[PDB]
């Protein structure tokens, strides 16, 4: 559950960047990209967000770090598929 | 009419024309963004 | 088939309201909007009649009298809509005038 | 029956046999070497070219012409779209393709070893100025892949066959629309053996 | 600054300086030329472009 | 929610598809806006 | 009470400075200038910036 967003800004200390941040994480939540870091309460996807960046669960750096990873095994993925296709 | 003979050119630089023309803001949490886009221009 | 449901109104759509309703803030402005806090999030309480109810303790901010004053609620849309609503223009953010 | 008279990699060929996939319509395939081509196709094609296609009276040669009749007799699934503008800017898209860039394979293959790597380095550069726009647009300047991929993936297939390869930005966006049109069954089943050891 | 605050807090209105100087700073974004070699020596320019 | 008539659409069927998310476009007021401008002796125009 | 100081302040005796250069003078600061008689404080303003 969620009523103020003080902590979560004492974590990204901007309350601008916290909003672009809990942005991004909350649409790859919601569409199909990803599943909570919290135990989600029926909670929507923003307020989610929120209670993942209040742990020090994410932040822009994590995101981007996972992101990363996320790239590199697609290019995996994508090599050994573009092989298998050949033969 | 000034601005016309004069041909006057807007960077939109600014929160009332980038209002007008309906785009991010570049304040607050369009901020981050403006900086970033003058960042991708002044650059490739 | 959604629209002729809820032209119905079954009883199910209103599970599904209130389900749709659980986190999302809504805006709040009062007329002349002569300051920033004539604009202030809030989160929806489903409820009967026909009245917005409002907080007292926001009534000095919009400078609002039940005298018959109407206040207009705005619904943001986007995920980053809604981020900001919860964080930026909150409630329970707006305590110190920023006057 | 039609029957294509195929060459064996004629980017041509390919490209002919890339759209007969595409409209999935059965054909006698018959290939071809240009030493002693079938005496049939001599009797008909007074160019003796290929690829080169009968239709039970009637026999067509230039791929291009060959596509076009293609996508003019067998609709479904349409190749060119509707509006005459668009037709036509797809139609130049598939001159200049070929007119700047099959004169770049044919230096690669025909030509010297300087011009050809002088042109590889030339065409490189090309495709991967030109790569952010397959960056915006699923298929070259489309939603839906048409004949100007038939015309540009089957060069862009054989490109380590010209050892030609990819710099940093420009790879991304070019295999992006590669697995695209890579993946497409239609480019698969039109392949052939002849063409795969090339990638 | 102190012209403007006493008309506010003959009424008893708190306002922190900071705005009216805001405004000020504002009030105040041209600059005329006297003396030059890269401009006409004689109009009002921004003082940031200055 | 106010101008935009393509955008506004698109925002439509992607609320009800349970994404939430913009193509910001332009404003049909601004073209408007620009059209009674140029309609002047004017020549106003993006730029790029 | 809020503004950041344009130039550390000194008490009523000489270079014996008790808050430096910019800093954002919060509740703690202001009460701690009021125990001495600071009678004028230097601050960075925006017409200035
Ligand atoms: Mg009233």
């Amino acid at each position: 559950a969620r009523v103020t967003v003080q902590d979560a800004v004492e974590k990204i200390g901007n309350r601008f960047d916290l909003v672009l941040v809990a942005a991004r994480r909350a649409r790859q939540m919601q569409v199909g990209g990803k599943d909570p870091l919290v135990p989600e309460e029926n909670d929507k996807t923003t307020v989610i967000a929120l209670r993942e960046i209040e742990e020090g669960l994410i932040n822009n750096q994590i995101l981007d770090v996972r992101e990363r990873q996320e790239q590199q095994e697609q290019e995996a993925a994508e090599l050994q598929a573009v092989t298998a296709i050949a033969e | 009419t000034e601005a016309a003979v004069a041909g006057k050119r807007d960077e939109l630089r600014g929160l009332k024309e980038n209002v007008i023309v309906g785009r991010l803001i570049p304040a607050g949490t369009g901020y981050a963004y403006h900086q970033d886009r003058m960042r991708r221009r002044a650059a490739g | 088939a959604a629209k002729k449901m809820v032209e119905r109104e079954e009883a199910v759509v209103w599970d599904i309201l209130d389900e749709v309703i659980r986190e999302h803030p809504v805006l709040l402005n009062r007329a002349p909007t002569l300051h920033r806090l004539g604009i202030q999030a809030f989160e929806p309480v489903l409820i009967e009649g026909k009245a917005i109810q409002l907080h007292p303790l926001v009534c000095a901010a919009y400078n609002a009298d039940f005298d018959g004053d109407q206040m207009a609620v705005h619904v943001p849309l986007t995920l980053e809509a809604q981020l900001e609503a919860r964080a930026l223009m909150m409630s329970t953010n707006n305590i110190l005038s920023p006057a | 029956v039609m029957t294509l008279f195929s060459g064996p990699t004629d980017i041509y060929s390919h490209q002919v046999r890339i759209v007969l996939a595409e409209k999935g319509v059965s054909f006698e395939i018959e290939h071809v070497e240009k030493d002693n081509p079938p005496q049939d196709l001599i009797d008909l094609n007074p160019n003796q070219s290929v690829p080169t296609l009968v239709d039970r009276e009637l026999t067509l040669w230039e791929s291009r012409i060959i596509m076009e009749y293609l996508d003019e007799r067998f609709p479904h699934p349409p190749l060119m779209p509707v509006y005459p503008v668009a037709r036509g800017e797809s139609r130049l898209y598939m001159h200049r393709i070929e007119k700047d860039w099959y004169t770049l394979m044919n230096t690669i293959i025909n030509g010297s070893a300087s011009e050809a790597d002088a042109a590889r380095k030339q065409l490189r550069e090309e495709l991967l100025a030109i790569a952010p726009v397959f960056g915006q647009k699923p298929y070259f300047l489309s939603d839906e892949f048409s004949l100007v991929d038939c015309y540009l993936a089957p060069l862009l297939w054989r490109l380590p066959q010209l050892g030609i390869e990819f710099s940093g930005p420009g790879a991304k966006e070019l295999k992006g629309y590669m697995t695209r049109v890579f993946e497409r069954d239609s480019f698969l089943a039109s392949l052939t053996e002849a063409e795969r050891e090339m990638r | 600054v102190n012209e403007v605050q006493d008309v506010y807090r003959l009424q008893g209105v708190k306002i922190n300086d900071k705005h009216i100087e805001v405004i000020v700073r504002q009030m105040l974004r041209k600059a005329t030329i006297v003396n030059a070699g890269s401009s006409d020596f004689l109009e009002g320019e921004q003082v940031e472009y200055s | 929610k106010s101008d935009d008539v393509n955008g506004r659409t698109k925002m439509y069927k992607n609320i009800v598809d349970g994404n939430h998310q913009m193509e910001p476009g332009m404003p049909e007021s601004f073209n408007v806006l620009l059209k009674e401008i140029r309609s002047l002796g004017i020549n106003i125009e993006l730029e790029d | 009470l809020g503004r950041v100081t344009a130039e550390d302040v000194l008490k009523p005796g000489t270079a014996d400075i008790l808050v430096p250069r910019n800093t954002l003078l919060h509740e703690q600061w202001c009460d701690l200038l009021e125990e001495n008689s600071v009678d004028a404080v230097k601050v960075r303003s925006v017409v200035s910036c």
